[PDB]
């Protein structure tokens, strides 16, 4: 949790 | 060391990243093709030293990048 | 269309991203990649449960919710 | 506003 999609 | 990328369609280059390491690889993407490597640290965005920064902020120089963005990894 | 049965990662995740209850993207090197996984799908249900219609948050708190094998059907 | 599963 708390990932991020560039 | 340094890659170059460009944004999909959508305004993506294709990795996934936490804790300012990238932790994924997006299939069929720009980060895939040019040789993005998982589990490395992020260190620069388009010449910008971003080690140390908070996720939120990596995250905000991505997307206000336009839409060649070259990220330094180690 | 298909029903593909995935493995959660030491993470957490089987490896797609999702918007609008359709599937984007495959992660190299993920339970999705492995077990073929199709990009622009629309998720159809999820352990046996229907997600048409559902909002983002919804899926996204059934896949968090779900054990380690995840089933999803796509159309 | 995507998700990562």
């Amino acid at each position: 949790t708390n990932e991020f999609y560039a | 060391r340094t890659i170059t990328m460009h944004k999909d369609s959508t305004g993506h280059v294709g990795f996934i990243f936490k804790n300012g390491k990238i932790t994924s690889i997006v299939k069929d993407s720009s980060a895939a093709r040019n040789g993005l490597l998982t589990e490395h640290n992020i260190c620069e965005i388009n010449g910008q030293n971003v080690i140390g920064l908070k996720d939120s902020q990596i995250a905000d120089i991505l997307s206000t990048s336009g839409t060649v963005v070259t990220i330094t990894i180690m």
